């Protein structure tokens, strides 16, 4: 049913991965963006072994993982719960629009011949460009049109839901 | 009687016939030869000599309409003429290209000959249709931009053009008359 | 340069075969120098047209009006040459000696193609002289700016002087000067700045935007910025139709810059204002003219030509009629000792019921009066009717600018649907009816604007239609204060006829068959009555040339009438409304005294106004 | 990488001159028919490059940017060659491209589409002022005072750093006599209503138009535009850079004649036709029939209609008198009469039409509304549904419910043709004529 | 030509004269029903008319005095620019008008003026009716500014054009 309409999302319950082989869903929450990187190359390979040549439709596949057992509001996000998986309820007030964003950011160096390796965007923030790979130093750095990817973005800004909240108080922002 | 578009000048069609009423070099692939041992041609409007004397796969020389007519029953194959090939269109394109003021010494029907050859010989030329309809689109264009260089002397006297075609004449006559008509009738009402 | 100079010649040549030129700037030079050095200055310009330039030499005619950056600035230097020759003058003053501003050129003639609009100026019109035609708005602030400094060294004791370029101010490109005095000389040691013989010229910036009648389907009026030079400075106020004449220029780096990679935004592109026309507002009065307006001033029913002159296709409303043209050549204002403020501006309130052309009259004053300002209930603010308050865009400083209701002094204001104003739009009109100046503080700023205007106004009854049953408090939803500031209340009732009604049907559908002159039949448009320009020029010529004054005949009938009206809705007021009529009838009869033929008709016209005669 | 371009400019050359179909060489008569009105443009058809050649339709269609500028280089070759004489001016050309490919939503326009050839369809909504763009640049030196040119192509470079006779460091200044400018009109396209995503809202899009594209629509119409799919950077997160359209071609069958000029550029075989139409003898009851096909009866309301459609007749009197050249009709009755679904279909025949609400209405909504830009902090009057009406049908649904505030500002809107308003320090009088 | 109906629609417009004799009876000119013609009147009359009314009289019975269409200021606006010009806005024959006014009044300058508007005017008609599309803004804005004769050429030329590219074109 992902082949069926061409679509990109692979749901998974986490607890099946709870039944079976619970190591992974421990390794999952607790390092959940290496495990993911490791995990849609084994989805496509999952999805190559039943969808041949399936890489020309979508080049790369996604994995949206369901049902963590652990709901947290936005209350009582604290500091144990950075660089992990969290399951938060809230409604939507504010949506930006599609934009398009560098996948892999790649510059060209205007003194040396050498180009700058393409570096992968975690949507957070710019890669800082400390230097060149031939040349110590600053210098004038502008995209190049040889390998360019680009990929949807788009902020959304979840307040907690005024049913969640307590009787009276104020929202919370992420 | 006669209609308001055909009033003042020649319809395309008559410029056709015109121009079908000309001799035209020929290869017959019928034989009417008469050996020495089938009614005659005898016409009245051509000399019927060249045509009583038609021999298969030799040039002879008949009028333009019997030329399409034959080459309809595809019993007859018409010859380009000599201006109708790569060398001398390009020696024409070269001799409009080098002199500005002047029209190249093309014959005054080179663009009507052309479409009738086009439409009707398809397989009777020896250098290729493409580069041929390709070389008389250019002298066509040139042609047409060296008479709009020409139409700025628009004089009250007299104007004069070398060797422009006949189907060219019918493309300028209206504009042309009627201007330097009212140009004419402007000077002589300007006349005490 | 060598071309340069080669211009200079020929438009020297220009200037000598056309010897009008010379007369000018000599007359312009003689009348500064009798009224300036001996016992309202003629500034440095020359009416240059296009069309005695165009026989002379073409290929200038086509520089000028093609390329005008290199042909404008060599006939600047050799009329400026042209005026130093001619010139001569014993013993110059230093500041006339330094600050010398060259003689700029203000064109005429014909354009053709170049004659243009504000929304078809397009990037090919680009460094091209362009006419353009439109609404004056949003007018900045008059602020000087620099052109030449001129220091003095005491070390040395010598004068030294340097010139400042803009690319507003030049029409070829230099290299910007930062605007930065010198501190010291590289020889002169310690430099002192000496204003006084410094040149500065008065900069302004203009937004001519296109005339709102000759804007497309569903479209805005479109708008440009014009740069107004120094001596046409100030000539121009909001609410203008002028043409203007100038260099189509474009300037700055406009997102060429590095900063800018890929920003899409376009280069700022101004007008060089070299001229400015008011496109007439205040005719000119030929002597024919005031011929035929003094043969046709002793006619015994002038009043009645001139009533009926106005608005031909509306029919009846005849007193009406006559009112409004009371009130376009509105009565005499008088200014007392003790500093009382008198009305000589009469204001009409037309109520009554739909489809009696009212608002039609409304479009006639509009067309046909010097200045007049329209606005609506539903479609109007009080802080929009007087003055708002924003920032200038070259100052970064907060200023006024007129709302409709200043912005047509000595003129009239048109308001159509009067009776559904809100309260605070009514406040600041009931605030101009009672006082004629308003007062803004707000934005620490605390400013009085004069508006000395009249005001015509159509209203419906508070009902859907009027009632016969003469209720005071359903003629009009608006308090009767606001009703007792306006001096004619005139009351419309449509009712319904057979013999009149045929009358009018008839007339509208004469209206309707109408066919404009010079146009095909059936195509999509693209007893004696005097003519609408010379009604106008008849209402200027009674505006500013004869002042009336009151006499005794005309008073014994005002009181009266005044006793007859009010001892058998009446206010004192209505007394100054009678001399608000009176001698505004005077104003028709051109004679500086007020005589019992304008008292009777005043009375009249107030009958009719209040009782219906 | 020149003798490539060189190579592509030549090839797209002799697609130009050597395309035939039915012996008719269509572009080079095209682009002699457009010199010969000074309309600097050529119209090429997508279906005609393919069958040419595939592998130019790639070179095209793979990085457009980059090629668009050398087939318009060899258009303005051919165009010197065909209107220039040799050894005895002529600006830069565009290329506006015709596709027959299937439409691509709003909503499915997305990071795969970036850089390629996209057709679309959507609604104007708002069209700006033309902005000077430049092509040549005559770029003077500050310090050893020479002069160089730039050549600007409008697709994907700013003042470099070097004077290329130290100089100085960034010695460049414009000269803006010797420059040549053409124009640039930003647009804001409203994708189709009726191919919206549930329960979202329209995404609104900016666009914008280059030299003979500009201003040929008029806001409000439906509008199916070709263009490439391009990304600029924007003054207002991380790695964000707004997308817009490069618009290539613009076709519209309900918006006729760019900017209204009451000019007749319909065709001459459709013309004989609407003539022939004319001279019907039963035209009314066609007329009658064709408006609401599927409702019974109501002929005189569809009568009616059509007397709407059609007008009056606008004239002018030399006193200024203007009187109104259409009429305004009110469908008064009990629901189930199918009144709503006569508003729909006036705004589906009706060239310009748009269809409000009477609780869904206010009074600057449907006259048009002062507003402030935010960069200027200046107001300005942007137009309502009466502006966008303007020269066409207005429909008003539940007109008994509307505001008795927002009724009365429809008066003179209605009868005077006109808009008069004074408010922020902005008086005007707009035309309305709806 | 007697026939000619844009010659009889040229004939039709409306000149301003004077008149130079009292001629009474005469008051169905100015479309008063009896009124006597007074001393040097300013009045508008056909060109029927005033044509050899400016001929029989010497002193003749009406002079004609310079129209707006023959003004300094039209012929300025002819000189500068003669291809955007609007002339159907001037008059709709306002050419004939003018061959009407050269053979009455031998005027040198506007013979040489409109020979030069005609000669520049015919450029841009040659230039649009060659065009054939396979109608453009620019060339109907120019039929928009277009006179009858003008118009009648333009449709002859682009009739011949169209017909002959239809010839060449196609069977
Ligand atoms: N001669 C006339 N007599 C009466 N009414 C007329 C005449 N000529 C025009 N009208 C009508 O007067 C109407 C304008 O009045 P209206 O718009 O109702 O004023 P307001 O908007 O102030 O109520 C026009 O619709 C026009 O049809
Ligand atoms: N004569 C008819 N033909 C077809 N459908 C009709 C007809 N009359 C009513 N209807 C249907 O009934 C509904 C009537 O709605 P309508 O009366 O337009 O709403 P409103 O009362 O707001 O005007 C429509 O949806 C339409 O489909
Ligand atoms: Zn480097
Ligand atoms: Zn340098």
């Amino acid at each position: 049913t992902l082949g069926e309409m061409n679509s990109e999302s692979l749901e998974v319950n986490y607890r099946h991965l709870a039944e079976s082989k619970a190591i992974l869903a421990l390794f999952l929450a607790k390092c959940p963006e290496e495990m993911l990187k490791i995990f849609d190359l084994v989805a496509m390979e999952a999805t190559e072994l039943h969808y041949p040549d399936y890489a020309r439709i979508h080049s790369e596949i996604h994995v949206r993982i369901s049902d963590f057992p652990t709901i947290y509001s936005l209350r009582e996000l604290r500091e144990s719960n950075l660089s992990s998986l969290v399951r938060v309820t809230g409604v939507v007030t504010r949506r930006t629009g599609v934009f398009p964003q560098l996948k892999y950011v790649k510059f060209n160096c205007l003194k040396c011949g050498s180009i700058l390796g393409p570096f992968f965007q975690d949507s957070n923030e710019e890669i800082r460009i400390s230097f060149c790979t031939n040349c110590k130093s600053k210098g004038p750095f502008r995209v190049n049109g040889e390998k360019t990817v680009y990929r949807n973005y788009q902020r959304v800004t979840l307040q907690e839901a005024p049913g969640t909240v307590p009787p009276g108080r104020l929202p919370r922002h992420r | 009687s006669l209609p308001a578009h055909l009033q003042q000048t020649f319809s395309p069609e008559e410029i056709q016939f015109i121009v079908e009423n000309e001799p035209i070099k020929i290869f017959p692939r019928i034989t009417t030869r008469q050996k020495i041992r089938h009614t005659r041609w005898q016409l009245i409007t051509t000399d019927d000599k060249a045509l009583n004397n038609m021999v298969a796969m030799r040039s002879t020389e008949v009028v333009l309409w019997i030329a399409l007519l034959l080459k309809q029953q595809s019993k007859c194959s018409i010859v380009a003429p000599q201006w109708l090939t790569t060398k001398e269109l390009d020696r024409k394109i070269q001799y409009e290209k080098t002199h500005p003021d002047r029209f190249s010494e093309l014959p005054w029907n080179w663009l009507v000959l052309a479409r009738i050859l086009f439409n009707k010989a398809k397989d009777d030329f020896h250098d290729p249709i493409h580069e041929l309809r390709g070389k008389i689109q250019d002298l066509r264009e040139i042609r047409q931009i060296k008479v709009l260089k020409g139409l700025k002397y628009l004089n009250e006297s007299h104007l004069q053009l070398d060797n422009l075609s006949l189907l060219e004449i019918n493309e300028l006559r209206p504009f042309i008359t009627e201007i330097m008509d009212k140009l004419r009738e402007i000077h002589t009402a300007s006349l005490t | 340069d060598a071309v340069f100079g080669d211009r200079v010649r020929r438009f020297q040549e220009f200037l000598d075969t056309f010897t009008s030129y010379r007369d000018s700037v000599r007359s312009i030079q003689v009348y500064n120098s009798n009224n300036a050095a001996n016992y309202n200055i003629l500034p440095h310009r020359i009416i240059i047209s296009l069309d005695d330039l165009r026989e002379f030499d073409r290929s200038f005619w086509s520089g000028i009006l093609v390329e005008p950056a290199y042909f404008i600035p060599p006939a600047e230097k050799a009329l400026t040459d042209l005026a130093d020759s001619m010139d001569d003058v014993p013993h110059p003053n230093a500041s006339a000696v330094s600050s010398r501003h060259p003689w700029k050129l203000s064109f005429k003639g014909s354009f053709g193609a170049h004659a243009l609009s504000p929304r078809t100026l397009t990037a090919q019109h680009l460094n091209k002289l362009v006419s353009v035609e439109g609404i004056v708005t949003k007018t900045s602030l008059v602020r000087p700016k620099l052109i030449r400094s001129v220091h003095y060294a005491a070390k040395t004791g010598r004068f030294h002087y340097r010139d400042y370029t803009d690319a507003t101010t030049t029409l070829t490109t230099r290299i910007p000067t930062p605007a930065i005095y010198p501190t010291e000389d590289t020889e002169g040691n310690k430099l002192t700045t000496e204003y006084g013989y410094s040149t500065f010229i008065d900069h302004q910036r203009i937004t001519v935007q296109e005339m709102p009648e000759m804007a497309p389907a569903g479209q805005l009026p479109r708008s440009i910025d014009v740069i107004l030079d120094d001596d046409l400075v100030d000539k121009t106020k909001p609410g203008d139709r002028v043409n203007v004449v100038g260099v189509f220029k474009s300037l700055g780096a406009g997102g060429m810059n590095q900063s800018n990679s890929n920003t899409l935004i376009g280069f700022k592109t101004l007008i060089l204002g070299n001229t400015v026309y008011p496109l007439a507002a205040r005719q000119m009065l030929t002597d024919f003219d005031i011929r035929n307006i003094n043969k046709l001033s002793k006619k015994k029913d002038i009043f009645d030509i001139l009533s009926q002159s106005l608005a031909p296709s509306i029919y009846g409303h005849d007193h009406i009629k006559k009112a409004i043209l009371l009130m376009l050549m509105g009565g005499v204002e008088k200014n007392l000792e003790n500093g009382s403020h008198l009305r000589g501006d009469i204001n009409i309130l037309m109520v009554g019921d739909p489809s009696t052309a009212k608002s039609q009259l409304l479009r006639f004053v509009l067309n046909t009066a010097s200045l007049a300002i329209a606005t609506t209930g539903r479609g109007s603010s009080g802080v929009g009717l007087t003055a708002a308050v924003t920032t200038d865009r070259e100052t970064g400083e907060r200023r006024l600018e007129a709302g409709a209701m200043v912005l047509a002094d000595r003129g009239v204001v048109c308001i159509d649907e009067f009776d559904k104003m809100t309260d605070v739009d009514r406040v600041a009109i009931h605030e101009v009816m009672e006082q004629q100046t308003v007062t803004i503080a707000k934005a620490g700023i605390h400013t009085t604007l004069n508006a000395r205007c009249s005001v015509i106004a159509a209203a419906n009854p508070v009902f859907g239609q009027y009632d016969v049953n003469r209720d005071p408090h359903q003629n009009i939803a608006l308090p009767d204060s606001l009703l007792s500031r306006f001096d004619l209340l005139f009351v419309v009732t449509d009712d319904i006829n057979e013999i009149r009604d045929r009358s009018i049907s008839e007339h509208v559908l004469r209206t309707h068959r109408y066919l404009p002159p010079g146009y095909l039949e059936g195509e999509p448009v693209r007893p004696k009555l005097v003519t609408i320009p010379f009604l106008r020029k008849y209402v200027q010529y009674a505006k500013e040339r004869v002042i009336p004054q009151l006499t005794q005949e005309a008073i014994n009938v005002i009181v009266k009438n005044y006793t007859d009206l009010r001892n058998d809705p009446i206010t004192a007021r209505t007394l100054e409304t009678l001399i608000r009529l009176a001698t505004a009838h005077a104003k028709v009869r051109l004679s500086k005294t007020v005589n019992k033929v304008d008292a009777k008709v005043a009375a009249n016209l107030l009958r009719f106004a209040l009782l219906g005669e | 990488n020149d003798d490539d371009n060189t190579e592509i400019i030549k090839s797209f050359k002799n697609f130009i001159l050597e395309f035939r179909l039915d012996s008719q060489f269509i572009y080079r008569d095209q682009l002699r028919n457009n010199i010969l009105v000074k309309n600097y443009s050529l119209t090429v058809n997508m279906e005609h490059l393919i069958g040419y050649n595939e592998d130019i339709y790639k070179k095209l269609s793979d990085e457009p940017s980059d090629i668009i500028p050398l087939f318009e280089t060899a258009i303005t070759q051919v165009a010197k060659r065909i209107s220039i004489l040799s050894r005895a001016s002529l600006p830069t050309f565009q290329l506006i491209l015709n596709s027959n490919a299937n439409q691509i939503p709003l909503r499915d326009l997305d990071s795969e589409h970036v850089s390629k050839i996209v057709r679309l369809s959507g609604i104007i909504i708002s069209t700006s002022v033309l902005s000077s763009r430049a092509t040549y640049l005559s770029i003077m030196c500050r310090n050893c005072r020479h002069t160089t040119s730039i050549t600007i192509n409008n697709f994907n470079v700013s003042l470099p750093r070097s004077c290329l006779s130290n100089c100085g460091p960034d010695p460049y200044i414009i000269i803006h006599e010797s420059s040549k400018f053409i124009d640039q009109q930003f647009l804001k396209l409203q994708e189709i209503p009726e191919l919206v995503p549930v329960g979202e809202m329209p995404r609104n899009l900016t666009m914008t138009c280059d030299r003979y594209l500009t201003n040929k629509v008029i806001p409000g119409t439906r509008v199916t535009i070709v263009g490439i799919y391009s990304i600029y950077n924007s003054k207002n997160g991380v790695a964000i850079r707004t997308p817009y359209i490069k618009i290539l071609g613009i076709q519209s069958d309900v918006e006729t004649s760019s900017i209204w000029n009451s000019v007749t550029m319909f065709t001459e075989e459709e013309e004989e036709e609407f003539l022939q139409l004319s001279r019907n003898p039963k035209l009314y009851e066609i007329l009658t029939n064709s408006i609401a096909p599927s409702i019974f009866g109501n002929e005189d309301i569809k009568k009616a209609i059509v007397c709407l459609l059609m007008g009056g007749s606008k004239k002018i009197l030399p006193d200024g008198m203007r009187l109104r050249g259409d009429i305004n009709v009110l469908l008064l009755g009990d629901p189930g009469t199918a009144k709503s679904q006569l508003l729909k279909f006036v705004e589906k025949v009706s060239p310009i039409a748009v269809y409000t609400s009477g609780k869904g209405s206010s009074a600057a909504g449907l006259t048009a509304s002062v507003q402030r830009d935010p960069m200027t902090r200046e107001f300005y009057l942007e137009g309502g549904a009466m502006v966008l009406a303007d020269g066409g049908v207005v429909c008003i649904d539940e007109f008994d419910k509307m505001r008795d505030e927002d009724r009365v500002a429809i008066h003179e809107a209605m009868e005077q043709q006109t808009i008069s308003i004074a408010k922020a320090g902005i008086t005007t009088v707009l035309n309305s004529r709806t | 030509g007697y026939y000619d109906i844009d010659d009889v629609l040229a004939d039709g417009t409306e000149f301003p004269c004077k008149f130079q004799y009292d001629i009474p009876g005469l008051g169905y000119l100015e479309n008063n029903p009896g009124r006597p013609i007074t001393k040097n009147t300013k009045l508008s009359l056909p060109l029927w008319l005033a044509r050899i009314l400016a001929i029989v009289g010497p002193v003749p019975f009406v002079e004609l005095l310079p129209p707006d269409m023959f003004s300094t200021k039209v012929m300025n606006a002819i000189k500068t620019d003669p291809v955007a010009l609007d002339l159907h806005s001037i008059n709709s024959h306002f050419f004939s008008l003018a061959i009407k006014w050269i053979m009455l009044f031998s005027e040198k300058e506007l013979a040489n003026v409109v020979s030069e508007l005609l000669l520049q005017r015919a450029q841009e008609l040659n230039h649009h009716a060659s065009s054939l599309s396979i109608t453009n803004i620019a060339t109907s804005t120019f039929l928009l500014k277009l006179e009858e004769m003008e118009k009648e050429i333009y449709k002859k030329s682009h009739e011949s054009y169209k017909d002959t590219k239809r010839w060449m074109f196609k069977k």
